[PDB]
């Protein structure tokens, strides 16, 4: 990856100026090549009590004959 | 001296782990490998050593009072001894079949690597008491190929470990074995 | 009628305090199911799961000596909540015995067996002390103080006579019997200020101290012989929900389980998490294996964990569901994987090794049904809120939502095998057809027939037709090339479920009057009337592509192969009372899975009929 002297020293020697007190040659150039179940969840954590929807009835499905009775009879839904 | 035979044609009849089998299926297989015979001797070793009130007969504590030693007399005096930092124990056990098949499955590797592992026994944390911790004699057990189950150990630490004190002896599991 | 194999049961239920229990020669565990009490070894044989109760189990008790094993039932309002004595060389029913109303909160044995002692009814607060020598009922007394509550569990300490029941309100009292008088001796334990509920209970091997898992956070050590507070727990870092599963070890330390999934290892003096490990679920119960060096934990949703005692490492063993479980699904083709879905999860299983590959969940919701495609492209799901949900196979994505599918939950699904069409049934009644594109997923039509909510849709292999039942006792065939209705299939029962013969020139029905019918496709008319249970109902129905085996899930605990021509019966289901609502055959003809109203699935084994 170095085609030059330069790169070699730069770049890939990890010696920092700053922090380096008093290293010798053969540390500045020290080179950093020398060293089950999966789940999903809904991020929306809605509520039984949030649905939108019809109001659902409080008599059973096959016996609102006796107070469904639109104004002159006839079931309803 | 045909432990490994016994045991190899015993376990192959076993219809399930713990389930031991009857009287004729070991009496006439020890003519299978001509172990020398008495009725005198089948009678009590059939019928006295039947704990289960049951047809069939332990194999793993016979063949356990056979091979493994587990109860010293001594031996008397000028006879050379082995293991010699045992008695730190403070008198546990259970004593379960399981416990017996898997000394026995241990049984030839120590014989082999016993030298060496006790001296990697005492290297790791000793100082010189004869206690090591659990984990540390699951890593000294494993770097010599001996690799316990989730079971194994279980029935292993019942036996060495009563008060769940975390803390094994190392000579008195080794002395079981030479 | 020969009774073929039960391979694998998989259900869990965790939802009852202390629940899961180990017996002491340290090879079985006990934890009980929807109504019977299962027993699992380390090899994956069931042994002889113990059928009793009529009902929902409720709480569960074991023996020191490991001959006998207790278990109490839930039971209707006003009337009798029989414990079952149990044994266990023979495992069979020894006793009944009812002296309860409602349900049985607790029951506990002393040492050396002989009394039974039954804390029951939230209601109806009462405890009797039983004996298993004699069945007989010996005394009693309310046993919950005057203007203070309820109470919850008991416990027993090594004495045989002196027992204490735990404060489901603030009242915790320690017991003392009199055999020859026949009487209970209450005694209130006097704590200064703090008024605690309490919900899980220990003792300590030498009767030195027993401990308290309260709502709060913090365990409150006890004397039994003073009578009196010994300790108070944590003060900082309390645990964050109420803890439901506390035990006690040979030395002082004590396993301590919180609500949130806290297991924790702990001590006597001053409460510090001296090892801890992060569980799913809150911790309902802790049993110990042999002496300490593993054990079990039970947890809300239907976990079982084995974690050794040295350095706290867990494997997960067993997972189910919470909650009635329905609309199996098998893939095309391949018969190792099949699909399930029940409140807030659907879950995809392994069917070999009965183990769980993936999850997903959408809380708080139920769902009705699910179907897959032709291609596993994706799971449509029948949500309780109006919705239908499609999810990848594996990592579970949302792939799209249809938003008010119905003005009630979709209650039945469908798929059509050019994955153009979905058909769905909503609780209102109306059948609704989808359209499903690459980028939009429209709605051609809606069609109008049903007075009530649609049980399930099954279509033609030409994908042409349709037949959906309702609970209003018709089924219609619509068509796909028009959306028109061809002809009515009107009976007295109310529809659960329906089922193509192949060749296409049959339609069998079934519901809640334990008759199946043969119909015809065209003229509607009956061909031949069947007997499902003579006791429950019929709710699940499949027949295989050979056309000849056939196989009724009714609502009891019976699975019934049955012959197709003739009618002939080849009874499998000696297994699970909890009611059967969907089930399912395998493409490769090997297994018959199915559900229950409870956490249950059941897997079992291919006859030829």
């Amino acid at each position: 990856e170095i085609p030059k002297d330069d790169l070699d020293f730069r770049l890939a020697a990890l010696y920092n100026h700053h922090t380096g007190t008093f290293k010798n040659k053969s540390e500045i150039l020290t080179h950093q090549e020398t060293i089950n179940i999966r789940h999903w969840i809904n991020p929306k954590k809605e509520s039984i009590h949030s649905i939108q929807g019809s109001i659902v009835s409080p008599h059973t499905a096959a016996t609102n004959g006796g107070y469904s009775r639109k104004n002159d009879g006839g079931f309803f839904s | 001296g045909c432990w490994r035979e016994l045991l190899r044609e015993c376990k192959e009849r076993d219809f399930n782990k713990q389930g031991e089998i009857p009287g004729p299926e070991f009496l006439a297989l020890v003519e299978k490998f001509n172990l020398d015979i008495s009725r005198d001797e089948c009678q009590q070793l059939l019928i006295k050593y039947d704990l289960k009130n049951n047809g069939k007969f332990a194999y793993c504590s016979f063949i356990q009072s056979c091979v493994l030693l587990l109860k010293a007399k001594e031996t008397s005096l000028m006879q050379r001894m082995k293991i010699q930092n045992a008695n730190k124990m403070k008198e546990a056990g259970a004593e379960t079949c399981s416990f017996y098949s898997a000394l026995l499955r241990i049984q030839p590797k120590i014989v082999h690597c016993w030298r060496p592992m006790r001296r990697t026994f005492k290297a790791y944390d000793e100082g010189g008491t004869g206690l090591l911790s659990v984990a540390d004699f699951r890593k000294v057990l494993r770097q010599y190929s001996i690799n316990l189950s989730e079971e194994e150990f279980f029935h292993i630490l019942e036996y060495y470990d009563k008060t769940l004190s975390s803390k094994i002896s190392y000579n008195d599991f080794l002395r079981a074995f030479l | 009628a020969v009774e073929l194999e039960l391979e694998a049961v998989i259900g869990f239920n965790g939802h009852v305090p202390t629940g899961l229990k180990c017996h002491p020669d340290q090879e079985h565990l006990v934890y009980p199911l929807g109504c019977t009490i299962l027993i699992q070894a380390i090899n994956t044989q069931e042994q002889n799961f113990l059928h009793g109760h009529g009902n929902n189990v409720s709480c569960v008790a074991i023996s020191k000596s490991g001959l006998y094993i207790a278990s109490g039932q839930v039971t209707f309002m006003g009337f009798k909540a029989d414990i079952i004595l149990w044994d266990y060389k023979k495992r069979e029913l020894m006793a009944r015995l009812s002296l309860h109303k409602g349900k049985i909160e607790a029951l506990a044995f002393s040492p050396n067996d002989m009394y039974l002692v039954s804390l029951g009814g939230p209601d109806d607060g009462s405890v009797v002390v039983w004996s298993i020598a004699k069945r007989e009922a010996i005394c009693g007394s309310p046993a919950a103080g005057l203007n203070v509550g309820n109470a919850t569990t008991v416990i027993f300490s090594k004495c045989r006579d002196e027992m204490f029941v735990t404060a489901g309100n603030g009242t915790i009292r320690v017991w003392e019997l009199d055999l020859p008088n026949r009487k209970i001796w209450p005694t209130e334990c006097q704590t200064g200020q703090m008024k605690r509920i309490v919900m899980s209970i220990s003792m300590a091997n030498d009767d030195s101290f027993f401990y308290l898992g309260t709502t709060t956070g913090d365990i409150l050590k006890m004397n039994p012989r003073t009578k009196l507070l010994a300790d108070t727990g944590p003060a900082k870092d309390k645990f964050s929900l109420g803890v439901s599963a506390i035990c006690c070890l040979k030395m002082g330390g004590l396993l301590v389980g919180s609500g949130d999934g806290l297991l924790v290892f702990c001590k006597s003096p001053s409460y510090k998490p001296i090892k801890k490990i992060q569980l799913q679920g809150g911790i309902t119960s802790i049993t110990l294996r042999g002496e300490g060096h593993q054990f079990f934990v039970g947890t809300e949703e239907s976990h079982i964990y084995r974690v050794n005692f040295t350095n706290f490492k867990e494997t997960l063993i067993t997972t189910c569901h919470f909650e009635s479980v329905e609309d199996i699904v098998f893939p095309f083709g391949t018969a190792e994987l099949f699909a399930t879905c029940a409140k807030k999860d659907i879950r995809v299983w392994h069917t070999l090794t009965n183990r769980e590959l993936l999850r997903i969940t959408v809380p708080n919701m139920t769902c009705h049904g699910i179907d897959f495609m032709r291609d596993g492209k994706s799971i449509i799901s029948a949500w309780d809120d109006g919705r239908i949900r499609a999810f990848a196979p594996e990592t579970g994505r949302l792939m799209y939502v249809i938003n008010n599918a119905h003005r009630i939950g979709v209650t039945a699904i469908a798929t059509t095998s050019d994955c153009k069409r979905v058909i769905s049934g909503g609780g209102e009644g109306e059948v609704r057809v989808w359209h499903i594109g690459h980028q939009t997923q429209k709605l051609e039509e809606a069609l109008k027939e049903h007075k009530s909510s649609v049980s399930c849709i099954r279509v033609k292999k030409s994908n042409e037709e349709c037949v959906t039942a309702s609970t209003d006792g018709t089924c219609i065939i619509w068509d796909l090339v028009r959306l028109r209705r061809n002809q009515m299939i009107l009976a007295n029962t109310l529809f659960q479920c329906v089922c193509y013969h192949p060749e296409e020139f049959q339609i069998i029905t079934s519901g809640t009057d334990r008759k199946i019918a043969y119909w015809e496709v065209f003229d509607g008319s009956v061909i031949r009337e069947l007997d499902g249970s003579l006791s429950g109902a019929v709710n699940g129905m499949d027949i295989t592509v050979e056309g000849v085996h056939f196989v009724t899930g009714g609502n009891d605990h019976l699975v019934k192969v049955w012959d197709y021509n003739e009618g002939e019966v080849t009874h499998v289901g000696v297994g699970h009372s909890g009611n059967i609502t969907r089930i399912r055959i395998s493409p490769g003809n090997q297994y018959i899975v199915s559900v229950s109203a409870d956490g249950a699935i059941l897997r079992w084994k291919y006859p030829f009929p």
